[PDB]
């Protein structure tokens, strides 16, 4: 049940930059 | 016209509010507080023994847990009635208590081969995939044989460290102290709580026939993989034999009336969802109605599901020499209370839809409404810096302060600093240089520089609204 | 905007990339200070109870059957400065160091 | 320094024998007591030290501190901190060259401009964050190889790694805080929400000036005690919003 | 329940003392102790100042008679629309409270001769609970009366032009303050009911509704505890705390400031212009 | 101002300390503010109450104390 | 032109403020307030005896007061050595304490005709016209001698509940415990005081050889004729042995320089008065200069009085068996506080004069002229409500709260409630009703109305001043 933050942060940044763009 | 409709819409709301107020008064008595207080003070305040000054709340070692489980626990459980065991000569201890633990297996993690020559075994943090299931010790009874969660009729708990399962190695204590003490001594003699254990649960229940109201007790001790002892507790005053008195019949009738009222509201809302206007979400007085209806429907669903299955109480009453299982009922009672409190709070907030009877209230409502947009606009900017400060505090201080331990605690402590409650003397030793710099800059910026913007916006909006309203009246 | 987003992603990876042992470090340090009886060790103010202190609560900790794996023997240090001083006038200490 | 023995009974014997000689009883500026506490379950180390100070011959001052960290060597390969601490250097170089390409482009007299100074603080912070992590990795690797070289008899004092691992984490948090502040500043592009930032911009100078004037006159709470700042903010916001409309 | 009580004289300092020790046994088990102590002095004849205080009391009665006769002869003038002044519906409160105080005092001192005839310490329990009860009501009545008579100095003090300006600022905005306080208290009671439903049985600071209200007032003052709120409910507790703090310290409080500020500015501008 | 002396508060506080702060017995620490059981109430009845009532503080009792009980019925 | 008058004056004022700050830097220690608070707090810790523990506030009845009197009532100052009696070798047995008590006589009025045989000891309030010098008891020694206060090197009383005159009797302790204990035991055998005493004052002078500075302790007790006694105690750091090193010479030089500067300023003002606009008070800004001149004159007078007291006190220490008479120079701490306040005021005046160089960062903070008084109308209406609440709280509470025992500290309790320190642990059970009502109606009317109007009163002033500046 251990969570890896790397993929979460990467996807969040991609989605945010897509929204602003 | 425009007045006959509002009159009916107000009288029905007043009737619904009266019914809800009676219902919520009927469920919140005054004896439960003292009942819980006496239970907690009996079990969580008395020291382990006459010499030691540590209670359950201040457990600090695995040896202290063994010292507590024989002594204060047995003193609280079994009282010599002037056989059965009445807790305060009033509260009856029904059934027998049960103790169980969750443990992991050796070799769960992997020590590096560089220093493998000195470390022999390791035990990782608790996880479902890495929990032990093999027998150990003398291997006679249920305390040394793994039992599945399905056979124990348990559920998860969501403890402080993690979310434990319901399985483990359990043992049902006896009905008298002279045998429970012997069983606990036998469990202590052989090593039953070694380094591999992760959690331990103790639970029981009482009835207190004077007022028909149960009380379930659960005590949890957590052993993190990094060492230490983390205690926890929970007392829940259940009630499962409701229909005894006339007031109980009255409360049932009130519940039925509330169900009728919520049905009528859902009908009258689905009536106007399309007829009067389709896709009307710009009112905020109809988006509240759907929230009320949804919350009330969930509340009735939870209530009807919880009370429909009480077979555990009956099957216990068939033979009262076994451990009663009342965990799920307490959990659902907590959930029902949580839902009902929010529902009644929104019902009370709904009252604002009618207080427009004169010009003074109308202008205040107009001022509040017109200033919502820019307040919302500024709130985002304020909260960006607020969360930046929160994450800075969590990263820098969040490991040696006990107050910035997690992000939520950082949010709450910043809110408290806004109130001017939390002193600053516990941060300089945590960090000499950046601590007071953080405190000073945060108070300087958020305390008046970014805080009086809300007041300025509200004052300007109210002044201009009042000026415009006065001007238009004179112009007419 | 793209450059700013890339820089934000880089700094988030640098900062919160390993932000899963942050809680464990807190629990570890809390466990260590409570076991050594930190409030008891700070309570002592004379130069003689130190020995019973580290003779009943430190030695069982550092040396034991399992006793919290160590990775290295402890050390003791000293400084004496060869410019020996004299007791100060009675009352509160000179909290400026001399 | 004393090694405090190796065995439990040896520890007691050394303590008694060395204690009957009064080696730290007369002057004893400080003693110090530090030890390591590696934990395999979470893969974390802990530098524990216990300081005890004797300012005046008689009364002794004591304190302690426990610094947990994660020992990760530079030679471990291409770990995430190594990857993320070299492209930060590239970003710092990019920012420095971009600002130098503007310095000479505009000529001189580029001082007394916040944009001309806020772009150098960022460069310095990024460079410091990049370099401190590399220093921590190198120090950790050096200490670990020194310890493995003399494991049964050496101590190696891992406290420096714990210091660097906290300095780097502080710098990395400060940089992210600055980025979040910049993101908050970038919110002015909304037409109806551009008023707040520029009202603050016109309000800060005189506000700081009068706060300095009050503090010179006096750390009692006068400003935020009841209200003064709202008074100026309301007037400036009203005037500026009137000009905007 | 169990009641233990007695009476005390203490001949050294002439001050009687009646006690009452109460121990309660709830149906859930346990003991709830309580007590009350009330000194009494019923001599009032010790020096030359006894007649001084008697003269003070009789002249106070004369003042009260003068005030009540003045009010009743004023009633001989316009009867209704007399209450929309706030300085005439308060003077009737003054006289009625003072008359109640005089009546309660004369009733209390009427039954005193029974008190003296126990210094012989006879074999009989004295019933002294009425005298203690009537010494509590009298103090409260006197305190409220002196409070209101101190308040009634504004009608004389506002003849100064600046005092008149402040009084006009207060009078011209009272309706808005009441109107907004209605909404404020609706929100306050909603939050109090939420807290009482959630933290009813665990915090001891939300044991009853009035205790919830007082706790919220202390929260507004800045006396949160938050050590037990978080542990009583890990969720929906911090949510309640954060939402209450935000809505109170960020939105609701500033409306009073806006109302007072613009009302004062408008009043002073109009006064100067006129 | 005349009807408010200074002795009342001191006398009340002294009585409270005499009857509520002294321990029930020289062997335990439960004063009147921390009753927890009927046995403790009995110990107080033979204990601090008698000591503070018939003292060797220098006040004199008039009349005679009375103890009263309220109770309910079975079933 | 038009710039020297705003620059030279500002520079001179700043230099004077700097000189005053330098002089006050080595005047009093930074822990003076804490030391005074500790001295005031620990002035009522006298035990009774080895049998009873009746303290000062626990000894009002017969046996409690008897136990308090018999014991260590006079053994606090004298301690056995490890003769001399030094508690910590800082205040040795150099001198003895003094006690002064003022009494009055009864029978100065006629009893009523009805109570002629009932009221005999009917005595009114003590006054100057009620002074008596009648001694009672057997004349065996010199402790029952009649004397005045002017010839005994004394002063008045200035009590709390009774400001009696200098008449009465005086008592002196010894230089050793052996004689003091015997004298106390002999005095305690029979009666020692009557019920007619009006004011009592115990003055103690200590050398305090650890730090060269005179120490004086005063304890006041006054009993009125209307019932009740108001006790109080205080300490004052009298300055009479301040001549130790070159620091005293530097302080004297600073005082001389300040006096010369004050004289020069007075001469300049006089030369700019008779030949300029005189007898003018319609400026509303020159009052600051007048107050500064008055403060300088007060400081000069305080320094002159201190010098006179030091010169008069130089005749003491003639013998090694008497006490230091410090009952004439007990105004040193107050003088130092006044000097610090004067220095702060001078710094404020210099800052106000020099702030004109600010373009717009100080022009909005200069609104005294626009707000000439304009604000006392709020202070009066706030203090009336404050006193009304204080009276209400002191009446309804004050018997079972342990806090609202007297008015002067009820004011402090309400102030602490405003500041944020709320107890609310004793109000609720003191009175279940009208207790919470007081708290709620106090917080509502303080935090929502008055403190919220005092913001608007200065908000509108700022807006008006800004409008004038913009229009000009
Ligand atoms: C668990 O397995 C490891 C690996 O061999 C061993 O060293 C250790 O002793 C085992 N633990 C127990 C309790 O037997
Ligand atoms: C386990 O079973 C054996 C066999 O009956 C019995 O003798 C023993 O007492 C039991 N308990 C333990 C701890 O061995
Ligand atoms: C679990 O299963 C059922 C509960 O419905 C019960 O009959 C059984 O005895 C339970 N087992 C235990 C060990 O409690």
């Amino acid at each position: 049940a251990d969570v890896n933050y790397i993929v979460m942060l990467t996807c969040a940044v991609c989605l945010v930059t897509y929204m602003v763009m | 016209k425009y007045l006959k409709s509002v009159l009916r819409e107000l009288v029905t709301y007043l009737l619904f509010l009266i019914v809800l107020c009676i219902l919520t008064y009927g469920m919140m008595s005054s004896n439960v507080y003292y009942y819980t207080r006496m239970m907690s003070q009996l079990f969580l305040d008395t020291p382990v023994s006459k010499t030691e000054k540590t209670n359950f709340k201040t457990l600090s070692s695995m040896e202290d847990f063994w010292k507590f489980t024989e002594g204060s626990l047995l003193d609280g459980l079994y009282w010599k009635m002037q056989n059965r065991s009445f807790i305060f000569y009033e509260n009856l201890l029904l059934g027998v208590p049960r103790i169980r633990q969750l443990r992991v297996r050796n070799g769960s993690c992997s020590i590096p081969q560089d220093l493998r020559d000195e470390i022999k075994e390791c035990y990782d943090v608790y996880s479902v995939s890495s929990e032990d299931r093999a027998p150990f010790g003398p291997r006679n009874g249920t305390a040394w044989i793994y039992t599945s969660e399905k056979d124990l009729n348990g559920s998860s708990h969501w403890g402080i460290i993690a979310t434990y399962s319901g399985a483990g190695y359990y043992l049902d204590l006896s009905r008298t102290r002279e045998e429970t003490a012997a069983q606990v001594a036998s469990l202590k003699k052989n090593v039953w709580l070694d380094r591999g254990t992760r959690a331990t649960f103790i639970d029981f229940s009482v009835y207190n026939a004077n007022i028909n109201l149960f009380c379930v007790v659960r005590l949890l001790v957590e052993f993190p993989a990094t060492g230490g002892v983390i205690p926890s507790w929970q007392f829940q005053p259940l009630k499962l034999i409701r229909y005894v008195t006339t007031f109980d019949f009255f409360l049932a009738a009130c519940e039925i009336i509330f169900c009728f009222f919520i049905f009528y509201y859902v009908v009258e809302e689905i009536l106007e969802i399309r007829i009067h206007k389709l896709h009307y979400f710009r009112s905020f007085w109809n988006c509240l109605d759907v929230v009320i209806v949804v919350l009330s429907v969930v509340a009735i669903g939870i209530n009807i599901y919880r009370t429909s299955n009480v077979e555990v109480l009956l099957q216990f009453l068939e033979d009262q020499n076994t451990f009663p299982n009342f965990e799920h009922l307490a959990y659902w009672q907590i959930q029902f209370n949580n839902i009902a409190a929010v529902t009644v709070f929104f019902v009370w907030i709904k009252l604002f839809k009618f207080i427009n009877f004169n010009r003074t209230m109308s202008q205040l409502s107009t001022t509040m409404s017109r200033c919502a947009k820019d307040l919302f606009g500024f709130a985002i900017m304020f909260f960006i810096i607020f969360l930046a400060y929160a994450q800075l505090a969590y990263l820098v201080f969040g490991t040696q302060v006990d107050d910035f331990s997690t992000f939520q605690e950082c949010i709450f402590t910043q809110f408290r600093i806004i109130l001017g409650d939390i002193n600053f003397a516990e941060i300089e030793e945590a960090n000499r240089v950046l601590g007071p710099i953080y405190f000073t800059t945060f108070v300087f910026f958020m305390f008046f520089i970014l805080l009086n913007m809300f007041a300025a916006i509200i004052a300007d909006t109210y002044s201009e609204v009042k000026s415009d309203l006065a001007q238009q009246k004179a112009e007419m | 905007l793209l450059v700013y987003m890339l820089f934000l992603l880089v700094t988030l990876l640098a900062s919160y990339g390993d932000a899963s042992c942050h809680g464990h470090a807190y629990r570890l340090q809390s466990a260590i200070k409570q076991e050594l009886h930190s409030r008891a060790f700070l309570a002592i103010t004379r130069s003689e109870e130190l020995w019973p202190w580290m003779a009943h609560v430190l030695l069982p900790y550092v040396h034991g059957n399992q006793s919290s794996p160590e990775l290295g023997p402890p050390r003791l240090r000293q400084v004496r400065l060869q410019e020996a001083l004299y007791p100060d006038p009675p009352g509160p200490r000179v909290h400026t160091c001399s | 320094v004393q090694e405090l023995g190796l065995s439990l009974e040896e520890s007691r014997d050394r303590l008694r024998f060395l204690q009957l000689h009064n080696w730290l009883d007369n002057r004893s500026r400080a003693v110090f007591l530090e030890l390591t506490r590696y934990s395999p379950a979470v893969g974390l180390h802990a530098a524990v030290t216990l300081r005890l100070e004797f300012p005046a011959a008689g009364r002794a001052l004591a304190a302690l501190s426990v610094r947990p960290f994660a020992l990760r060597r530079l030679s471990a390969g291409l770990s995430l901190p190594l990857l993320t601490s070299v492209c930060l250097l590239l970003f710092a170089v990019h920012f420095a060259v971009a600002e130098a390409r503007t310095w000479h482009r505009e000529g001189r007299w580029r001082v007394l401009r916040l944009g001309a100074w806020a772009r150098w603080l960022l460069v310095a912070l990024t460079a410091a964050t990049a370099l401190v992590r590399l220093a921590q990795l190198g120090a950790a690797d050096r200490q670990w190889t020194r310890f493995v070289r003399g494991r049964p008899r050496r101590f190696t004092s891992f406290d420096q790694v714990a210091q660097l691992s906290s300095a780097a984490r502080g710098l990395a948090a400060s940089l992210l805080f600055l980025l979040l502040v910049k993101a908050a500043q970038q919110l002015r592009f909304v037409r109806q929400w551009s008023v707040f930032g520029k009202t603050l911009c016109r309000a800060l100078p005189e506000l700081l000036g009068v706060t300095l004037g009050l503090v010179v006159l006096g750390a009692l709470r006068l400003w935020g005690a009841l209200r003064l700042g709202a008074v100026i903010l309301r007037w400036r916001y009203h005037a500026l919003r009137g000009e905007l409309y």
